[PDB]
């Protein structure tokens, strides 16, 4: 089991700083070159540092962008890699993953190894928990053999929400979307499809926002 | 800085057809080229490194091409699990850089979408905001456009559209748009209506309600 664990992400102001870390395993992380890639909507993939075997060669190289704000660490007594992030910008945002460059032979460069990712965000945005409304069908409705209900998460920040239905026992014919900024606050919705029999008799969306502590159930009621 | 350049950004198949996608590059970099498959929601993964070296676990029907400043990923008898984004990087020397990524997306038979309109429910009329939102699900292709009109009169003005990604059960794509009023103007109209227009049909699909019933 080759493995990179990312941590450290969060939310932090432009000009703020935070420390990534991202642990090795399955493998002598002495003998191997480690990096970290970003990725974001804007520019895709991102090669954002390189630390080679310290400090026998010139072992630290940067993306021109990151250059004097980015320190890139290595630590082999622990088995694990860091990023140090100063002075960071709106640009700065994305998933950061480590990745593995070299470990031995004579070709080197390419990430052979990834992490699952760590998600940064530059933002001088508040934090704000969500309002969960309920999408019950109109009364008029004929309503067909399948009946589509909703969630609408409104009006938070920062990204990720989790949202599931039926605390994750409903999983076919779900759509959620993803979020959409307007004036500094993220909106998402969510719909569930299901045979009209089974509704109601009962259905309820599941909204965490991990970054507010906040947890939401809304039964969706008719009318 | 080295400019990598994939083509296309995005790109349809059926399962069993042949494809290939170009990856162009600003200055000679002989053969060392990589590319990787990101499936949904996942980390990217290596294909290939040296051009046209596979790496452990990669099927043969992956073939890869070119030297110098164009390169070649060939994949035969495509499989359902192959599709998703790949992206070619130079590890020729520092800084690394890598393409802009191409969504290889499943060709399937063209459906209509099913539209569902939603009122603003009552608790959100009582922080005095007024959410009219709209589904439509499971189409394709995914060209698709959203008219809204309150009481018979088109509306542009107040309106968020959201995209998911293709369906990874049956290669549909969905869309929600949702028209955001204040409260006060929403309850000076009667009618509200969604149409959706898609390529399956000649007249849009109609979905409406009306608040005083």
């Amino acid at each position: 089991e080759v493995k990179l664990e990312e941590s450290g992400g969060g939310l932090v102001q432009p000009g703020g700083s935070m420390k990534l870390s991202c642990a090795a395993s399955g493998f002598t992380s002495s003998d191997a070159w480690m990096d970290w890639v970003r990725q974001s909507p804007e520019k895709g993939l991102e090669w954002v540092a390189e630390i080679r075997n310290k400090a026998n060669n010139h072992a630290r190289h940067y993306n021109e962008s990151v250059k004097g704000r980015f320190t890139i660490s290595r630590d082999d007594s622990k088995s694990s890699v860091y990023l140090q992030m100063n002075s960071l910008r709106a640009e700065d945002s994305g998933i950061y993953y480590c990745t593995r460059t070299y470990y031995y032979g004579s070709s080197y460069g390419y990430c052979d190894v990834w992490g699952t990712g760590t998600t940064v965000t530059v933002s001088s945005a508040k934090t704000t928990p969500p309002s969960v409304y309920p999408l019950a069908p109109g009364s008029a409705a004929q309503t067909n053999s399948m009946v589509t209900l909703g969630c609408l998460v409104k009006g938070y920040f920062p990204e990720p929400v989790t949202v599931t239905w039926n605390s994750g026992s409903l999983s076919s014919g779900v759509h959620t979307f993803p979020a959409v900024l307007q004036s500094d606050l993220y909106t998402l919705s969510s719909s569930v499809t299901v045979p009209s029999s089974t509704w109601p008799s009962t259905v309820t969306c599941n909204v965490a926002h991990p970054a507010s502590s906040t947890k939401v159930d809304k039964k969706i009621v008719p009318r | 800085d080295i400019q990598m350049t994939q083509s296309p950004a995005s790109l349809s198949a059926s399962v069993g057809e042949t494809v290939t996608i170009t990856c162009r590059t600003s200055e000679n970099i002989y053969s060392y080229l990589a590319w990787y498959q990101q499936k949904q929601g996942k980390s990217p993964q290596l294909l290939v490194y040296n051009a046209k070296t596979l790496a452990e676990g990669v099927p043969s029907r992956f073939s890869g091409s070119g030297s110098g400043t164009q390169f070649s990923l060939k994949i035969n008898s495509l499989q359902p699990e192959d599709f998703g984004s790949y992206s070619c990087q130079h590890k020729y020397g520092t800084p690394w850089t890598f393409g802009g990524g191409t969504k290889l997306e499943i060709k399937r038979a063209d459906a209509a979408p099913t539209v569902s309109i939603f009122p603003p429910s009552s608790e959100q009329l009582t922080s005095g905001g007024a959410s009219v939102v709209c589904f439509l699900n499971n189409f394709y292709p995914k060209d698709i456009n959203v008219k809204w009109k309150i009481d018979g009169s088109e509306r542009q003005n107040g309106v968020l559209n959201s995209w998911t990604d293709q369906d990874s059960k049956d290669s549909t794509y969905s869309m929600s748009s949702t028209l955001t009023l204040t409260k006060d103007e929403y309850e000076r109209h009667n009618s509200y209506t969604c149409e959706a227009t898609h390529k399956t049909s000649t007249s849009p699909i109609v979905k409406s309600f009306n608040r005083n019933e």
